[PDB]
């Protein structure tokens, strides 16, 4: 056994005789019983493009909040427990909040991965309060440093992707992002592309049935994350639709 | 002018102690029979002299106080200690915005150092003798215990040097011969003396 | 009743609301005392996309304001995927602030007037320096609210809201007017708008001119 | 009063001032330092009040001692003079010690000024007290930029010099702390031009004339 | 329940009556570096065995025999972390000292405040004690001396002991060789043969480092001054 | 089994097993192994050189994004070895420690010093109930402007040690001893020398050879008043030489 | 019980009554015997020191037996570690009464100010409960010169003769039965003192490298407290040698 | 007092800088060095009151060496100068004086902010402050055209900033120039020993 | 010490050098402005009872800091052989009045001890709040320093005989009194010894 659910995972006060306590490796887990959210990086922005599980049609907007708008720049698109996907999504914004305070300018997202990140792990080092288990994403459009689009996983790492999909298809899904191109190209051109992806990867053993969402924060949108037009959603999925069959 | 009168005779073991009734504010005695002496205990009295608010408030804090002392060791609390022990009380109050100033008389038979009695000063400064007074009276009753006694002269002539020192708290300060409380204090405890 | 011994000034702040759209001209000049250190300054801020903020007198106690209003709108976006913020909530929280630090004695008063629709009404704010909020049909704060305030209520009198023309006559005619009263200020202005996309307003530039009354 | 002058030359800094330590006008000491000793390679030149100049000293003295001996490498001026500043601005003000700051680091020798909140900065000659600017005359005179240690030292027996025979608050000795690349001399009377506590005769009183009543002796 | 529970924590006492935790401490110094402290009665003597083979270690800044202060220095054995507080911690504590008295802090005094402080880790549960086991040695008053702290929190004084590796057998040598009132010169000797016993693969061209206390003031010693007395005795 | 032993409180709350390190701190060293960043740096005299993989798993990562050399001062640099969740943490965590000393101190740091300091930070978090040791090793590079290049390498738990010249790793003891036989037959260095060394020492350990936009070089020069990363330009060029050298 | 419920003290006994105390008077047994007499012009503390070893470096005299106040000297039997925090308290409330009350402090007044430190770590904070007993000894001129007993626990008693450690059910029986009051003086109490300490000790030779030695003698009406060096310590052990040489073959 | 002034290129830019703080009559120290640095891809200038000036500028090196720590290697002058400015207007009553910030943020490469001691940042092409700048206040926007070329700005400050000593009363002493661009921060002299003052009237 | 505030307490203090001993010389008197109620007061004080330090301001903080520089004295005493230096001593106090940075207190720190270790008499004053002085003269020190220190410099050479330095200091405040109203009643004076403190007590007005 690489993992035992019952012994070393009593308190997260622990570590395992690999090096890597097994509440991290389940927290991965976490994220996988979720389905798939996916965003692609642009040189002008970011596009992200989510699957929303459905069980009802008298969702309306603001339900589930798998985009969460950390910052008038910064947009997040979130995998896994949405449980777990609100703290995850405060700790992102009270860093941010304090940075716009003192400083005064955009956030360079180089900076907030990393700062972010070790939020992240600090949870699992205390035993105060229990790893996370959803995992997100940062995207971002600023003069600071273009756009640029990281991913961290519930272990507290981070790391740089022009293309990241986190689920239980995001391994089927980072291959099936390299194929394509959307890394120089705008983020226009990129919101058909986001689609597309999701619908192709799209299995029947790792998701189930779904309503698309997808979302803006790029020179489009004038730096500021928005969800993508209902018009403009529609042109996007009906490429993504053609894109399967 | 410091504060209202207070005139204070030690035989040489017994203390023979006064201060007016006359608690007043605004221009009226509000009490005027009440003592502003303080039983701390039996075998300690504390006699607190000085403005309205700072009397009542630092002796009945020191008597709640006392009382715990007194347990915590089951022993009456020592004389000698005590005579420090209210010099450092004193200066510890005396900063808070409302301002704490005592001219205290400590009287106590101990078992231990002995009898105590303390003069005890407006600057805060401790120091034992024999011969008290209370105001800016503190300079007018040390002055006839010099003179008239070597301080140690009876109780009863003292009381005779006691009615002329009061007669000058007709004439030169403001206090009226109306109401005194007058206790002396000893090993027993206080005794009620006549009012003048 | 107050105002501080400003250092660092805007001096005027116009704006007059109409139909989805407001007009605000914001003073070009800043004044740091006597001396006109910085034409070239908008003080009219974006926060967010449907937000926009304008104030005059001290634009250091301004400068203070925008990041932390920048910090409230922030925390409210992220509960929705593109809901924004409303005026009266914003600029009355100010509001309190201001109104504490009025009774702290040395103090600067700055006065701000907000537009946003974050409800399903459009909604004009005020934060004042002594504070209050209120709606206004036209609108004018500090050295604005003391002389051609009064101009536009006499105009506000009998017609309670002028058209697109008659406020343009009035912008020119009191552009001479504060130059001419008032020390601090020029006449150069910009011509700031903020809509449903954010707020749009280039850099101030001149306009007429007229401190003459050797013609009068 | 308490005025002490500092120059500099490559190895760091040499300090100079007059002897007597004054309240006023009027002695509390006729002859001791102005020009204080922190720890080796770091020295410490004072001014203005002379009671709050040796607090301020002192705890750089032990603050510098901390950094060289946990980094096992020299001291630094920076270290103490930032250390002193961020203190002193919390507080608010109330520093009336001007220090000449002036040690041997790791890489160029850093020669610093501590006003009451402190300044960051680089000097070439720091003088210190209400006597700063009648320090740096003869220092104006006989020193031109960076010399040599020989050169340096007169610069500093020179500017005590000229304040001794012209003030009558310039009295006494003169001492020198020469401390350089990493060595501490401390040569007590470099020149005594005036001498520590003069006496040619004394006047005391005869057997018992003072007044007694009591004698005890406690153990 | 069993006796892993009670035993082990200092949230709660041992109920053997002392603290099986103090002994375990004492392993992990165990498990350390071998060190070496002998007060020969003209100076102090500590002395290490430090990893070079190559010289991989800067020995221009960092070393194993440290200064805290003037006169005192510490060579230990153990865990790594420990120490590195204890060190600061006591350096800073020492600095407070020489800032009020003027004169550096003797190791007598020393040893018992840093007690105190090592004692409070011993006390507090969640908190582990200190698992280094330090030798101080120092000149002070014209005296030199030599103490040893435990990772209990205890203070103990000694003229000679050994540490780290073996100790049962440093021990024993020291009582045998050491007497009373020695020159600081042959104390060296002694020493490098005290680590010599477990050394563990034995000394290259230079793979000791030695620092002495004296009149003059304890030091730290450059690899060639300590490779001069490893030739006369290893 | 392994090292230390399950029984008592060691992994519920930190208080030593038998062993008298910490059941956490010995399960530590363990976590490098499961990163499989191998690195090794080496110090010249003109330049400290750290050489690491950069792990970039696929060119769909950008290859600058992704990162492991962070500047943590003005100039002194270090590269991140081991847990990944660990080395982020322990990043920001020697980041804040970084600046407060720079102003408090008020020049720019010692690669000596802020090695130690670290080392002393990481002692807290072993100690406290709540938290666990970091991991992950930081391997810091660095001019001295008094002594010259300095490599300083810090252990999981906070250990401190001097180093001249360090590896770090999964193979560890691999890295550290192709590196010893370059430490003892030491080269004069300059720009060129050092990174060459450094790079090919890790390259026989590993016995792959690393590509030109898959390693990450750091290096503080004297020329750079900056930390400074090489990026593919730099070392494509000490690459091609590696083959030809020798 | 069945298994306790403690393993923690911020977690409490299956009983509600706290066994980790009864191994404590257990520890003060392991440790080395501490008694203390009384005299009739002093009072003399003696305790064996944790090091037996014959090297000792002895710039302290003080390992165990700590001289506190300008009135009191205290003692411990028990672990050395847990003193050093408590003496060092011990010093900071011995000045604090003579602060405020400016008297020779009673030896009740200090032991209960410690005794409150000592029993909120047994029932809260996380710490350890201690394992050593104090015996403090101290004069004041309210009942004279007194010994006090203090346990981990925080539990006290006023006493004239009292020892603990080395068996401390046989020790205390011990020292009373050899004590008598009203006709002591100092060196006959301490003459006695290490007939007794010998006794209680497995050693039958005993030094002042194994003792450390204590006398508080109020001297001139005023209290001075000092712990004895090794040669006059020494001088006190060959008194009682010549005795315990005789009971021996 | 000083004068310090920034200027514009078509992407670069010409600080300037003078040393001297005057005690009333009394000059305390002339000997003072104002120009320090902060980064080398953003540097402030110090003038007023060497110890008013000192503190709050410091504050500042401690908030703005957490800044560069955070980010890739070349540190930004937009987080630098928004504490530079938030300094002086809460701490106006204890910390007074003008910072001159100057030189290339991260999202740039010509940026000038300044925080005043009134508190107002806005980039132009010129702006002077502190003591004697006031004076040579137009004067600086004028002398020089706006975003002009390297050498054109060389002339025109260093005459110029020989100038604004000459007829600043607390001013005198060395004025030192410096012409920032990218990593590389070049600074020249221009004496105390030789006029290249710009003429003075009777 | 810690003390504050030169009128309420009634306090002037000199030191002088002997040539076995050094000998503090100090007032006894008690005011609260120059309004009083006893003969004596203590002032200079026996912290061992064989070094002294005499605080000058007010006797609160002297009884006070005293018992906390006891708290300070047996710790090292304790820790390591030989009671304090004299030179440690002299700093000790300097370090006490020193922490208080922010509206600092104003206290006369007289210290008067022989160094215990190995013998060296010493007396010091300190200005203010403190900077050091050594003096072997004799001193005097008060915030009227003027009327002692006129005198101080008048009857010594560096070290008259020590019944003879004792005979003049006492001397020194009896008519000093005279010429002030901060002083009245008794003139206390500590020859300080390492074995005995030989106190005299000068006449009451």
């Amino acid at each position: 056994m690489s993992s035992i659910g019952t012994g070393y995972d009593l308190s997260a006060s622990t570590f395992s005789p690999d090096g890597r306590v097994f509440q991290v490796e389940y927290a991965m887990k976490a994220v996988e019983n979720s389905s798939t959210a996916i965003g692609i990086r642009c040189k002008d922005g970011v596009v992200f493009g989510v699957e929303k599980l459905v069980l009802s049609k008298l969702y309306e907007e603001g339900s589930n909040k798998r985009l969460f708008n950390v910052d008038r720049h910064v947009g997040m698109a979130v995998a896994g427990l949405l449980a777990d996907a609100r703290s995850l999504a405060d700790i992102a914004r009270e860093e941010a909040s304090n940075f716009r305070s003192n400083f005064g300018y955009n956030i360079p997202l180089k900076h907030l991965a990393d700062r972010v990140a070790m939020y992240v792990h600090a949870y699992t080092l205390y035993s105060a309060v229990r790893p996370f288990g959803c995992s997100f994403m940062l995207g971002s459009y600023s003069v600071n440093d273009g756009a640029q689009l990281y991913m961290i996983d519930p272990s507290g790492v981070s790391y740089g992707y022009w293309g990241c999909a986190i689920g239980k298809a995001r391994q089927a899904a980072k291959t099936e992002i390299e194929k394509l191109q959307m890394k120089e190209m705008t983020c226009r051109d990129v919101v058909k592309e986001v689609a597309k992806i999701i619908y192709i990867v799209h299995d029947e053993v790792k998701d189930k049935a779904f309503e698309l969402e997808l979302s803006w924060v790029g020179e489009l949108t004038k730096g500021r994350h928005e969800i993508v037009p209902k018009d403009v959603r529609e042109e996007a999925e009906k490429y993504a639709k053609e894109s399967l069959k | 002018m410091e504060y209202l009168i207070g005139i204070q005779g030690p035989d040489y073991v017994l203390v023979a102690s006064d201060r007016v009734a006359a608690s007043n504010i605004v221009q009226m005695k509000d009490d005027h029979d009440k003592m502003f002496k303080m039983s701390e205990k039996i075998l300690l009295l504390c006699v607190g002299e000085a403005g309205d608010t700072v009397q009542f408030a630092e002796y009945i804090q020191k008597n709640v106080q006392l009382y715990k002392m007194r347990n915590g060791y089951e022993l009456s609390p020592t004389a000698a200690a005590n005579f420090t022990r209210r010099n450092l009380a004193d200066c510890l109050r005396s900063r808070t915005p409302y301002h704490v100033n005592l001219l205290l008389a400590g009287y106590d038979e101990h078992e231990g150092p002995a009898l105590y009695y303390m003069d005890y000063l407006a600057a805060l400064a401790k120091a034992p003798f024999a011969a008290h007074g209370y105001g800016a009276f503190l300079t007018l009753s040390i002055l006839d215990r010099y003179y008239t006694p070597t301080i140690s002269r009876e109780r009863a002539v003292e009381l005779l040097r006691k009615c002329l020192e009061e007669l000058q708290k007709r004439f030169i300060l403001n206090l009226p011969t109306f109401s005194v409380r007058v206790i002396d204090k000893d090993g027993i405890h206080n005794l009620e003396n006549i009012t003048f | 009743t107050q105002n501080p011994m400003v250092t660092g000034t805007s001096v005027l702040g116009v704006k007059f609301d109409c139909g989805v759209v407001i007009a605000a001209d914001m003073l070009g000049s800043y004044g740091s005392l006597a001396r006109f250190r910085n034409i070239s300054r908008i003080m009219r801020v974006n926060d967010s996309t449907m937000l926009g903020a304008s104030g005059d007198y001290a634009d250091f106690q301004y400068l203070k304001q925008v990041l932390g209003q920048m910090v409230i709108d922030e925390e409210l976006f992220g509960d929705g995927h593109s809901y924004s913020p409303r005026a009266i909530h914003s600029w009355l929280t100010r509001a309190m602030y201001s109104r504490r630090s009025k009774m702290n004695p040395l103090w600067n008063t700055k006065v701000i007037g907000g537009y946003a629709g974050g409800e399903s009404f459009l909604g004009y704010v005020d934060m004042l320096g002594v504070a209050y909020e209120a709606p206004s049909l036209a609108t004018g704060y500090g050295a604005y609210l003391a002389q051609p305030l009064l101009r536009e209520v006499l105009e506000k009198q009998p017609v309670l809201s002028q058209t697109e023309a008659r406020e343009l006559v009035e912008r020119c005619m009191r552009v001479l007017y504060y130059r001419d009263a008032r020390s601090y200020n020029r006449f150069q202005v910009a011509t700031v708008t903020e809509k449903g996309v954010e707020i749009e307003g280039p850099l101030s530039a001149q306009t007429n001119w007229d401190i003459a009354h050797m013609i009068s | 009063t308490t005025i002490a002058g500092v120059v500099y030359k490559d190895g760091i800094v040499l300090g100079a001032d007059t002897r007597a330590t004054e309240g006023m006008v009027v002695a509390d000491k006729n002859c001791s330092k102005i020009h204080f000793i922190s720890p080796n390679i770091y020295c410490c030149g004072a001014g203005t009040a002379a009671d709050t100049d040796m607090t301020t000293q002192l705890i750089s003295s032990n603050l510098e001692l901390h950094s060289l001996t946990t980094g096992r490498l020299p001291r630094v001026v920076t270290a103490n003079r930032m250390l002193k500043q961020m203190l002193f601005r919390y507080q608010g003000y109330i520093g009336a010690a001007l220090v000449l700051g002036g040690v041997d680091v790791t890489g160029p020798h850093l020669y610093s000024i501590y006003p009451h909140g402190s300044t960051d900065k680089l000097p070439y000659v720091t003088m210190g007290s209400g006597s700063l600017a009648a320090m740096a005359v003869f220092e104006d005179k006989f020193r031109p930029d960076m010399e040599e240690e020989e050169a340096k030292k007169l610069v500093s027996e020179a500017i005590a010099a000229g304040i001794f025979n012209d003030l009558g608050s310039g009295s006494n000795i003169d001492l020198c702390v020469i401390s350089k690349s990493k060595l501490d001399f401390l040569r007590p009377y470099s020149v005594p031009n005036k001498k520590g506590t003069r006496f040619g005769r004394y006047r005391c009183e005869k057997g018992t004339t003072a007044v007694l009543t009591e004698k005890v002796t406690p153990l | 329940m069993a006796e892993r529970g009670y035993s082990f924590s200092l949230t709660t006492f041992s109920p053997s009556g002392k603290l099986v935790q103090i002994e375990y401490a004492l392993a992990a110094v165990a498990g350390g570096a071998p060190s070496v402290g002998i007060k020969a009665a003209n100076g102090v003597v500590l002395a290490t065995e430090k990893k070079q083979k190559s010289i991989l270690y800067d020995e221009r800044s960092v070393h194993k025999v440290e200064p805290i202060t003037k006169h005192i220095g510490l060579v230990y054995s153990g865990m790594g972390p420990d120490y590195r507080v204890l060190v600061h911690r006591a350096r800073k504590l020492a600095q407070q000292y020489y800032l009020v008295y003027q004169e550096p802090i003797p190791t007598a005094q020393l040893v018992q405040r840093v007690a105190s402080v090592m004692q409070e880790y011993t006390q507090s549960g969640g908190v582990r004690p200190f698992g280094v086991s330090l030798l101080i040695c120092g000149w002070n008053e014209g005296r030199p001396y030599l103490f040893q702290s435990d990772p209990s929190g205890a203070y103990f004084a000694w003229k000679a002991t050994a540490m780290g590796k073996n100790y049962v057998n440093g021990k024993t040598f020291l009582e045998k060789r050491y007497n009373e009132d020695l020159e600081l010169e042959d104390a060296i000797h002694t020493a490098i043969l005290t680590l010599k016993e477990s050394f563990e693969g034995q000394m290259t061209e230079d793979n000791i480092e030695v620092g002495i206390c004296n009149e003059a003031g304890f030091r730290r010693l450059t690899p060639t001054e300590v490779r001069d007395y490893l030739a006369a005795i290893a | 089994m392994s090292r230390g032993s399950s029984a008592g409180f060691d992994r519920h709350i930190t208080i030593f097993s038998p062993e008298g390190r910490l059941y956490q701190v010995e399960y530590a060293f363990k976590a490098i192994n499961q990163g499989g960043l191998t690195s090794v740096a080496v110090r010249g005299k003109d330049c400290a050189v750290i050489v690491t993989q950069k792990k970039v798993p696929d060119k769909l990562l950008d290859s600058s994004t992704v990162t492991h050399l962070f500047k943590i001062t003005e100039n002194i640099g270090c590269v991140m070895t081991g847990m990944t969740a660990d080395s982020r943490s322990q990043v920001q965590r020697a980041r804040y420690e970084a600046a407060n000393w720079k102003y408090k101190y008020g020049y720019e740091i010692p690669v000596d010093m802020l090695c130690k300091r670290i080392a002393d930070i990481s002692q807290v978090y072993t100690q406290n109930a709540e938290m666990r040791p970091l991991g992950c090793c930081m391997i810091l590079i660095g001019i001295d402007e008094e002594q010259g290049p300095q490599v300083y390498k810090c252990d999981p738990a906070g250990y401190y040690c001097g180093f001249k010249a360090t590896a770090a790793g999964v193979k560890q003891t691999e890295s550290t001893s192709f590196l010893e036989k370059k430490v003892k037959k030491k080269f004069d260095w300059t720009f060129e020398q050092t990174v060459e060394t450094a790079i090919t020492c890790l390259s026989t350990v590993l016995s792959i050879d690393f590509k030109p936009s898959e390693i990450e070089v750091g290096v503080v020069t004297v020329e750079n008043p900056k930390f400074r990363i090489l990026t593919e330009a730099e070392i494509d060029a000490h690459l091609v030489a590696l083959a030809e050298r020798d | 019980m069945s298994r306790r419920y403690d393993s923690r003290t911020t977690i409490f006994s299956p009983e509600g009554r706290l066994y980790q105390v009864e191994y404590a008077m257990e520890a003060i047994g392991h440790a080395g015997t501490c008694l203390g007499i009384l005299a009739n012009d002093g009072v003399l503390l003696a305790a064996e020191r944790r090091n037996i070893h014959k090297l000792l470096d002895e710039v302290f005299f003080s390992e165990k037996i700590y001289k506190l106040n300008e009135d009191m000297a205290c003692s411990v039997a028990g672990i050395t570690s847990d003193a050093n925090v408590l003496t060092n308290e011990l010093r900071l409330i011995a000045q604090r009464y003579l602060l405020q009350y400016q008297e020779p402090i009673p030896c009740e007044q200090l032991v209960t100010a410690l005794c409150d430190i000592k029993q909120a770590y047994t029932q809260f904070g996380g710490k350890r409960p201690f394992g050593v007993s104090l015996l403090y000894i101290g004069w004041d001129k309210h009942y004279g010169f007194q010994l006090y007993q203090s346990d981990p626990s925080g539990n006290y008693g006023g006493w004239k003769a009292t020892c603990i450690g080395n068996n401390s059910a046989a020790a205390v029986s011990m020292l009373k039965q050899d004590y008598k009051e009203g006709e002591m003086t100092l060196k006959s109490a301490l003459a006695l003192a290490v007939k007794v300490l010998n006794k209680t000790m497995d050693v039958s030779k005993l030094s002042a490298e194994k003792v450390e030695i204590a006398t508080l003698t109020r001297e001139n009406g005023k209290t001075v407290i000092r712990v004895l060096k090794q040669k006059e310590v020494e001088q006190l052990i060959k008194k009682h040698e010549e005795e315990e040489a005789k009971a021996e073959r | 007092t000083t004068i310090m002034a920034v200027q514009f290129d078509g992407g670069v830019v010409l600080g300037a800088d003078s040393r001297t703080t005057t005690g009333s009559y009394i000059a305390n120290r002339v000997t003072d060095k104002l120009t320090p640095i902060h980064d080398h891809i953003f540097c402030c200038r110090s003038g007023s009151a060497a110890d008013t000036q000192a503190v709050a500028d410091a504050v500042t090196y401690q908030l703005g060496f957490h800044s560069i720590e955070l980010n890739e290697p070349p540190l930004v002058h937009t987080a630098a100068s928004l504490f530079k400015e938030m300094c002086y207007r809460y701490r106006e009553d204890l910390m007074a004086g003008i910072i001159i910030a100057g030189w290339d943020p991260q999202e740039g490469g010509q940026v000038y902010s300044v925080p005043m001691g009134g508190m107002m940042v806005r980039q132009s092409f010129a702006i002077g402050g502190s003591g004697s700048s006031y004076i040579y206040g137009y004067v600086d926007a004028t002398y020089r055209e706006g975003m002009t070329k390297d050498e054109c700005l060389q002339f025109t400050a260093n005459a110029l900033a020989l100038a604004m000593e000459r007829d600043g009363s607390s001013g005198g002493v060395i004025r030192l120039a410096a012409i920032q661009q990218s990593g590389v921060e070049r600074q020249v002299l221009l004496g105390d020993q030789i006029p290249k003052v710009t003429i003075s009237t009777l | 010490m810690s003390v504050m505030s030169y009128n309420g307490g009634a306090v002037m203090a000199m030191k002088g050098k002997n040539c076995v001993a050094i000998a503090a010389d100090r007032r006894f008197g008690i005011q609260a402005q120059m309004v009083t109620t006893d003969f004596q007061k203590i002032f200079p004080m026996g912290d061992r009872l064989y070094i002294g330090l005499a605080g000058l301001a007010t006797d609160v903080q002297t009884v006070a800091q005293r018992l906390k520089f006891r708290l300070n004295l047996y710790e090292l005493k304790e820790g390591r052989q030989i009671k304090p230096y004299t030179l440690m001593s002299m700093v000790a106090n300097l370090l006490y009045e020193k922490r208080f940075g922010p509206y600092y207190t104003e206290p006369v720190i007289a210290g008067l001890d022989p160094k215990t270790f190995k013998p060296f008499i010493c007396s010091l004053d300190l200005i203010g709040c403190p900077m050091v002085t050594d003096d072997f003269v004799v001193s005097g020190t008060c915030s009227e320093q003027m009327y002692g220190m006129c005198e101080s410099l008048w009857e010594p050479n560096m070290d008259p005989e020590h019944l003879f330095e004792t005979i003049s200091q006492a001397m020194l405040n009896a008519v000093d009194r005279d010429a002030v109203s901060g002083m009245g009643v008794i003139v206390h004076i500590i020859e300080k010894d390492k074995i005995t403190t030989r106190t005299l007590k000068a006449r009451m007005d």
